[PDB]
């Protein structure tokens, strides 16, 4: 194979600013003074889009802030000035000799001013206790950087089991994150202790943002 | 124009499957058909493409043995083979027309290798327990992915999060939430609908104080 390798792996870039990402062949893509080399954008839960071809060529209603360059086996693609629409992993590709292989892959967050999470908690719902189980929620939302860490007490104990975690991507408006966390018990484990507890740790902050309620209320 | 594809499957770990992928605008027989896999998380890797003029097809040597490429000009419709189906190869399969100067790109046709169940999941409302006010919804205990939520049936959608289900258990759950203006509810009514197409449900479940 034409191994395709990319650098760096992972960037954060203000926005307004430049971002360069590289592709290194580890041999030519070229034939007669063409080269032969895509570059694709592939933003969360799409398929990918071809963004400049034939190394430095711009597709068709591409915005003319990406830009490409290079020849042989080292090529570059630039974003300039960086828009937050631009969020997404980048990949380089060629077509000179099959197998025709895609790069390593570069994710590009959009660096943006720090932003403390709007914390929320959520009591079992009463069709899950009739149904006999338990889950309590806490929502962390619209957050920068994506960093963050989150606590969960029982009645004032530390509770680790049981509790699971996702986050969304970087958002394509505001370049935030958000993150959900679900702490699940049995019902007769929850009906057993009476207060809930979430607490967040975010940067923006030494002091935990704690979201709370108590099941007999 | 567009490369159509087959519809998501499930099966077994050792069974096979057959993908297809038909234009809507154009003859494959005059040009080349491409496949792309990408697994969860990860990266695009090129599978192989098949000319449908004369029949050659090109692989990468990693799934030459158990990736076969196929094309029939009498129905325009190309098709991927995958034998001996391990949980590597759960991943999204891409059909694709890639050109030097241009492409066309596939919606992209998931594959789950799992023995696991088909059941659909139970949507649970979540209101406060007491300027703006969220609100949500969390989705457990479904098989296989994908779900697809919404609120108010699209109307509500600015002040979405639909969060990445995570699997524990053979089951997936997933949470989504939504942000409106606290004078907005409950006096106007808030509902998030949960569409599961594996199993053929959809749940419209509306947020109710408690």
């Amino acid at each position: 194979n034409i191994v395709l390798t990319q650098s760096p792996p992972s960037l954060a870039v203000s926005l307004g600013q430049r971002a360069t990402i590289s592709c290194r062949a580890s041999e030519s893509v070229d034939s007669y003074g063409n080269s032969f080399l895509h570059w694709y954008q592939q933003k969360s839960g799409q398929p990918p889009k071809l963004l400049i071809y034939l190394a430095s060529n711009l597709e068709s209603g591409v915005p003319a802030r990406f830009s490409g360059s290079g020849s042989r086996t080292d090529f570059t693609l630039t974003i300039d000035p960086l828009e937050a629409d631009d969020a997404a992993t980048y990949y380089c590709q060629q077509n000179n000799e099959a197998p025709f292989t895609f790069g390593s892959g570069t994710k590009l967050e959009i660096k943006r001013a720090d932003a403390a999470p709007t914390v929320s908690i959520f009591p079992p719902s009463s069709e899950q206790l009739t149904s006999g189980g338990a889950s309590v929620v806490c929502f962390l939302n619209n957050f920068y950087p994506k960093d963050i860490n989150v606590k969960w007490k029982i009645d004032g104990s530390e509770r680790q089991n049981g509790v699971l975690n996702s986050w969304t991507d970087q958002d394509s408006k505001d370049s935030t994150y958000s993150m959900s966390s679900t702490l699940t018990l049995t019902k007769d484990e929850y009906e057993r202790h009476n207060s809930y507890t979430c607490e967040a740790t975010h940067k923006t902050s030494t002091s935990p943002i704690v979201k709370s309620f108590n099941r007999n209320e | 124009v567009q490369l159509q594809q087959s519809g998501a499957e499930l099966v077994k770990p050792g069974a096979s499957v057959k993908l297809s992928c038909t234009p809507s605008g154009f003859n494959i027989k005059d040009t080349y058909i491409h496949w792309v896999k990408q697994r969860p998380e990860q990266g695009l890797e090129w599978i192989g493409m098949i000319n449908p003029a004369n029949g050659n097809s090109n692989y990468d040597p990693k799934f030459q043995d158990k990736a076969t490429i196929t094309a029939d000009t009498s129905s325009n419709t190309a098709y991927l083979q995958l034998s001996s189906l391990t949980s590597e190869d759960t991943a999204v399969y891409y059909c694709a027309e890639i050109t030097t100067d241009f492409d066309v790109w596939g919606a992209g046709t998931t594959v789950t290798v799992s023995s696991a169940k088909t059941t659909p999941p139970s949507v649970y409302p979540l209101a406060p327990g007491s300027s703006m006010v969220t609100l949500g919804c969390l989705v457990k205990g479904y098989f296989p992915e994908p779900v697809t939520v919404t609120w108010n049936s699209g109307s509500l959608s600015s002040g979405v999060h639909t969060f990445p289900a995570v699997l524990q258990s053979d089951l997936y759950t997933l949470s989504s939430s939504v942000t409106v203006p606290s004078s907005t509810w409950p006096s106007e009514t808030v509902t998030c609908n949960v569409a599961h197409p594996a199993s053929s449900t959809k749940v419209d479940k509306k947020i109710v104080p408690r």
